[PDB]
Formats: C-alpha cells, structure tokens, sequence
C-alpha cells in the first residue's frame, strides 16, 4: 500500500522547492547588486581613462 | 679563442626606437579602446539582464505566492 | 484512487527540484565569477596605486 507512504513522499517533497525558492531570490539579489557594484565602479574608471586618451 | 666576432658593418640602438614607437602610442591606444569597447559590451547588458531577470522571477515569485493560496484554500477544506 | 493525486504531485516536485537546485548552482557560480573579477579590479588599482605612490 502506496498511499500514505507516497503521502508522505509529497508532503517533504513540496516544501524543499519553496525553501530552494528564497535561496535562488536571495542570491540572484546579491550577484546583481554586486554585478552593480562592479560597474559603478568602473564606469568612473573608463570615463577618466578615456579622458585619458591623448588628453 | 673567444668568440671572434666576424666583421660586418653595423648597427644598433635604432633597433630600441623602433620596438618603442609602436609600443607607447599604438599598443596605447588599441589597449584603452578594448577596455572601452569590453566595458561597454558587458556591464549595460549584462546589468539590464539581470534586472529582467528580478522582474521576471517577481513575476514568477508572485504566481507562485497566488498558487500557494489556492492550493491552501483546496487543501486546508 | 488515491494514490494518483499524490503520484502526480509527487512527479511534478521532482524536475521541479533538479532544476532549482542546477539555477541556483549556475547563479552562484557565476557569483563567485563576478567577486573574483571584481577582487582583480581592486588589485589593478591598487597595483598602479602601490608602484607609482611618487617616483
């Protein structure tokens, strides 16, 4: 007999995507504002540089 | 003997200029434009990417936050 | 019977787990990508900062 055993095969299964799911949130947040971070950083940088190019 | 060295005629230190010229000017150059151009190329796009891609998984987010309540309004009867 | 809405639901939390788990690794590694090229920036500055500090 399958059914409570599968039952309880649904019942942990379930909640692991949901727990995955505010990881994946968490971290896409942070590689993007660190991905922000780089380039406002070094837009600054290529701007004077290419000021710097032959003056 | 040592080495003996045979006679030719010349020469030397135009040789130093030359490998200089194209160095601090050229390489210059072609060096600040590949920083420019692979600046360009990456941080915009990939920044405007990954800002879809926040909005795209608020939109998933929010589905799945509509599906969590109806499966909880079909479940706990 | 009974066993088929658990089946169902069952096969659906599987692929469903597998491919979070594969996006949240491929996020974080491209995070860890990004920190390493952003750790190398802050070492090209502060490299030029470092050799010329007033020659």
């Amino acid at each position: 007999d399958k059914l409570k055993e599968a039952e309880t095969r649904a019942e942990f299964a379930e909640r692991s995507v949901t727990k995955l799911e505010k990881s994946i949130d968490d971290l896409e947040d942070e590689l993007y504002a660190q991905k922000l971070k780089y380039k406002a950083i070094s837009e600054e940088l290529d701007h004077a540089l290419n000021d710097m190019t032959s003056i | 003997v040592p080495p003996k060295i045979p006679d030719g005629e010349r020469v030397d230190f135009d040789d130093i200029h030359r490998k200089r010229v194209e160095k601090d000017l050229n390489e210059l150059q072609t060096l600040i434009e590949a920083h420019f151009e692979n600046r360009k190329k990456e941080e915009e796009e990939l920044i405007s990417l990954k800002d879809r891609i926040e909005k795209r998984r608020a939109e998933r987010a929010e589905q799945q936050r509509i599906r969590n309540e109806r499966e909880k309004e079909r479940q706990n009867r």
